[PDB]
DNA sequence: AATCTTTCCCACAGT
DNA sequence: TTACTGTGGGAAAGA
């Protein structure tokens, strides 16, 4: 059972100690018919983050030396369609699955990803979902606009990968590895697509909301790293050919199109690759309306989601897996005084959780997996001497306390939420 | 609203 | 009507 | 010189 102090010690040491999943995935896939495989594209994968995992496996280590390789598989929660085993700075691991598909013999309007890790000696550490992900028949044609969930809007996140003659064997990402963009052929990169304003260039720019439309002026910038390619317009491509019709303005952005990005100051020269390099290709004209690229000018756009999880086994290494792990959503304080309440809605809530304002625990009860009303301590009792630096804020001088679940076993989810004492 | 980011521009070709 | 989705089918370019 | 396998695009039917 944690204590009060073992807390402290990791609160501080957050980065430490704290294991971090996240399953990076489309939200959407295009069933296969028949006999065939259509596979999930980008692919599905997994990072392994923070340092915590390299104590995990020194703990297990440990324990197993008294009575080694982690493995893990994915699958889409049906038992006709097998589970495929995942192959492997900050990051500690990273694995992809290339081969995963959902045939047409499976009814479901959305489904979502499972994956399970064990270590080669046997001991489960868990399961973890991806979000939902959407069946899809085939990209869309629709020319003009209801749905909204096929559609870009400004602001998420995409990525992007291109096919050879759909066959040499190849699919390569738009990728950045140390400062630039690359096409890489495991890795790909979530990118926040935006659309370009008005005041030309660069590092600072204005953006719009909206869904983004053919002939649009887009930005792409790198989750990670903050990167940005130079401002492009989006075109829709029909088999190696650029489309130009004034038209597509018309034309929604969608799920699996092909499509190009022509650069501003030039309308032949178009964003390229070529092996793992992302260079520029000067297109040829065929008309008024129409280019002819490459085939590494030829692009898929695709919306992408992200399931991060965090857990630290803060006391001892537990027996239990630490799966399933709650999740967070937001919070609501309702009522004044000490008798006031604060809930937490979420995923997975379980009856052994219990609510932790900071260092101190607090009093709560359990409504079902989704909610999750607690009262709120006394705003005294929540820091003193050996927290007070960490829960002050030195800049508006209000206390802002991170919030966590921790189960019995002593394994603690930092939720990512802090509370600001303000109410 | 506002957005700042390094712009990398790719080579030619 | 016109248009777009769903399902089936095949060509293409590899092993 | 055929068999097989993802992938994209076109045909037919359906909505
Ligand atoms: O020829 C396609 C095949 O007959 C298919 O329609 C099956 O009924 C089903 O999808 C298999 O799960
Ligand atoms: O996504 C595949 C699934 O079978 C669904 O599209 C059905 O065809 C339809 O939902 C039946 O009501």
């Amino acid at each position: 059972s944690l204590t009060s102090d073992r807390m402290i010690d990791f609160l501080s040491n957050k980065e430490k100690y704290e294991c971090v999943i996240s399953i990076f995935h489309a939200k959407v896939a295009q069933k296969s018919y028949g006999n065939e495989k259509r596979f999930f594209c980008p692919p599905p994968c997994i990072y392994l983050i923070g340092q915590g995992w390299k104590l995990k496996k020194d703990r297990v280590a440990q324990l197993y030396k008294t009575l080694t390789e982690l493995v893990a598989y994915i699958g889409i929660g049906s038992d006709t369609s097998e589970r495929q085993q995942l192959d492997f700075p900050n990051i500690y691991d990273y694995c992809a699955a290339k081969t995963l598909y959902i045939s047409d013999s499976d009814k479901r309007k959305y489904f979502d990803l499972n994956a399970q890790f064990f270590y080669g000696c046997g001991m489960e550490i868990g399961g973890f979902v991806s979000q939902r992900i959407k069946v899809i028949s085939k990209p869309s044609k629709k020319k003009q606009s209801d749905c909204k969930y096929l559609c870009i809007a400004s602001g998420t996140k995409v990525a992007l990968f291109n096919r050879l003659r759909s066959q040499t064997v190849s699919t390569r990402y738009l990728h950045v590895e140390g400062n630039a963009f690359h096409a890489s052929s495991t890795k790909w990169g979530a990118f926040t697509i935006h659309l370009f304003d008005d005041e030309q260039e660069t590092d600072n720019f204005a953006v719009r909301d909206g869904f983004v439309y053919y002939g649009s002026v887009v930005k792409l910038v790198d989750s990670v790293t903050g990167i940005a390619l130079p401002r492009l317009r989006i075109r829709k491509v029909d088999k190696q050919q650029v489309i130009l019709d004034a038209s597509c303005s018309e034309e929604p952005v969608s799920q699996l199109h092909k499509c190009a990005f022509q650069m501003i100051d030039n309308e032949l020269v178009y964003l390229c690759l070529s092996h793992d390099k992302i260079i520029q290709h000067q297109a040829t004209a065929i008309n008024e309306h129409r280019h002819q690229i490459n085939d590494g000018a030829a692009w898929t756009i695709i919306s992408t989601d992200k399931a991060e999880y965090r857990f630290f086994e803060a006391m001892g290494q537990v027996a239990n897996p630490i799966s399933p792990c709650p999740v967070v959503g937001s919070l609501e304080v309702d009522g004044h005084g000490e008798a006031s309440r604060v809930e937490l809605h979420g995923r997975d809530f379980k009856p052994n959780l219990k609510v932790w304002f900071g260092a101190t625990p607090v009093e709560t009860t359990f409504r079902s997996e989704e909610s999750l009303h607690c009262s709120i301590p006394p705003v005294s009792q929540v820091r003193n001497e050996q927290t007070h630096w960490m829960f002050t804020n030195r800049t508006t001088g209000d206390v802002e306390v991170p919030i966590s679940l921790v189960r019995d076993d002593g394994v603690v989810y930092s939720s990512g939420l802090t509370f600001s004492y303000k109410s | 609203r506002m957005i700042n980011a390094s712009v990398w521009m790719p080579p030619m070709e």
